[PDB]
């Protein structure tokens, strides 16, 4: 199915993944499409930042649904 | 400007500029202890090169407090206490995760500015705005230096 990724840049991109898809995956999917190593992910929706282990379908987040992508900024 | 809660008393936000039209850069060393040098340098007055060690205080107070229920320490995946031997360290790498704290604990707000040499994203941490906020500078990925607004704004 599909569902948004809005960038820190506010970049909006499309990903296919399924409800059974752990956050984990998605991470490595954004970083098979934009580059951003996952380490230095946050995803956030429903203001909740979304657990690595769990899965799409474990927080209730259907196809079209947008997802913000927050980044951990070292230095 | 266009603030964002994704999360409570975090905000983001997209605006694109160069860092040199609305701020004077001030420059922090580099050893790497320049996100807490960064912030002495903006609330600290008298502010030295030793000045970074009562702001890495604050930010272990914060810590005691705050870091077991910081979203972004989930992404760090330390105990309290191995956090804290490892942020008290010297040349130990502030990041987000400190401002967060920071900001509670020291009722401020603080903005990452961060540049992919010119402006591509903010982050909020706290509910006032750019002229109450403390300003950094997030640049090569890598480092941070403080920012203050310019005078005639």
């Amino acid at each position: 199915m599909q569902i948004f990724v809005k960038t820190l840049t506010g970049k909006t991109i499309t990903l296919e993944v399924e409800p059974s898809d752990t956050i984990e995956n998605v991470k490595a999917k954004i970083q098979d499409k934009e580059g951003i190593p996952p380490d230095q992910q946050r995803l956030i929706f429903a203001g909740k930042q979304l657990e690595d282990g769990r899965t799409l379908s474990d927080y209730n987040i259907q196809k079209e649904s947008t997802l913000h992508l927050v980044l951990r900024l070292r230095g | 400007l266009d603030w964002t809660q994704v999360i409570a008393g975090q905000y983001v936000s997209n605006p694109r500029f160069n860092i040199s039209d609305y701020f004077e850069i001030v420059r922090q060393p580099g050893d790497g202890n320049c996100f807490y040098h960064s912030i002495a340098e903006l609330t600290m007055p008298n502010k030295t090169d030793h000045s970074y060690h009562y702001i890495k205080r604050l930010t272990e107070s914060a810590a005691r407090k705050y870091y077991q229920e910081e979203p972004e320490a989930r992404l760090v995946g330390l105990s309290l206490e191995d956090y804290l031997k490892r942020m008290l360290s010297d040349n130990e790498w502030g990041s987000t995760l400190e401002a967060s704290m920071l900001a509670k604990e020291m009722g401020i707000t603080i903005i990452i500015w961060t540049v992919a040499d010119e402006v591509e994203a903010g982050i909020k941490f706290g509910d006032g705005d750019v002229f109450t906020a403390v300003n950094l500078l997030h640049s090569g990925q890598t480092h941070f230096d403080a920012l203050r607004i310019l005078p005639q704004f």
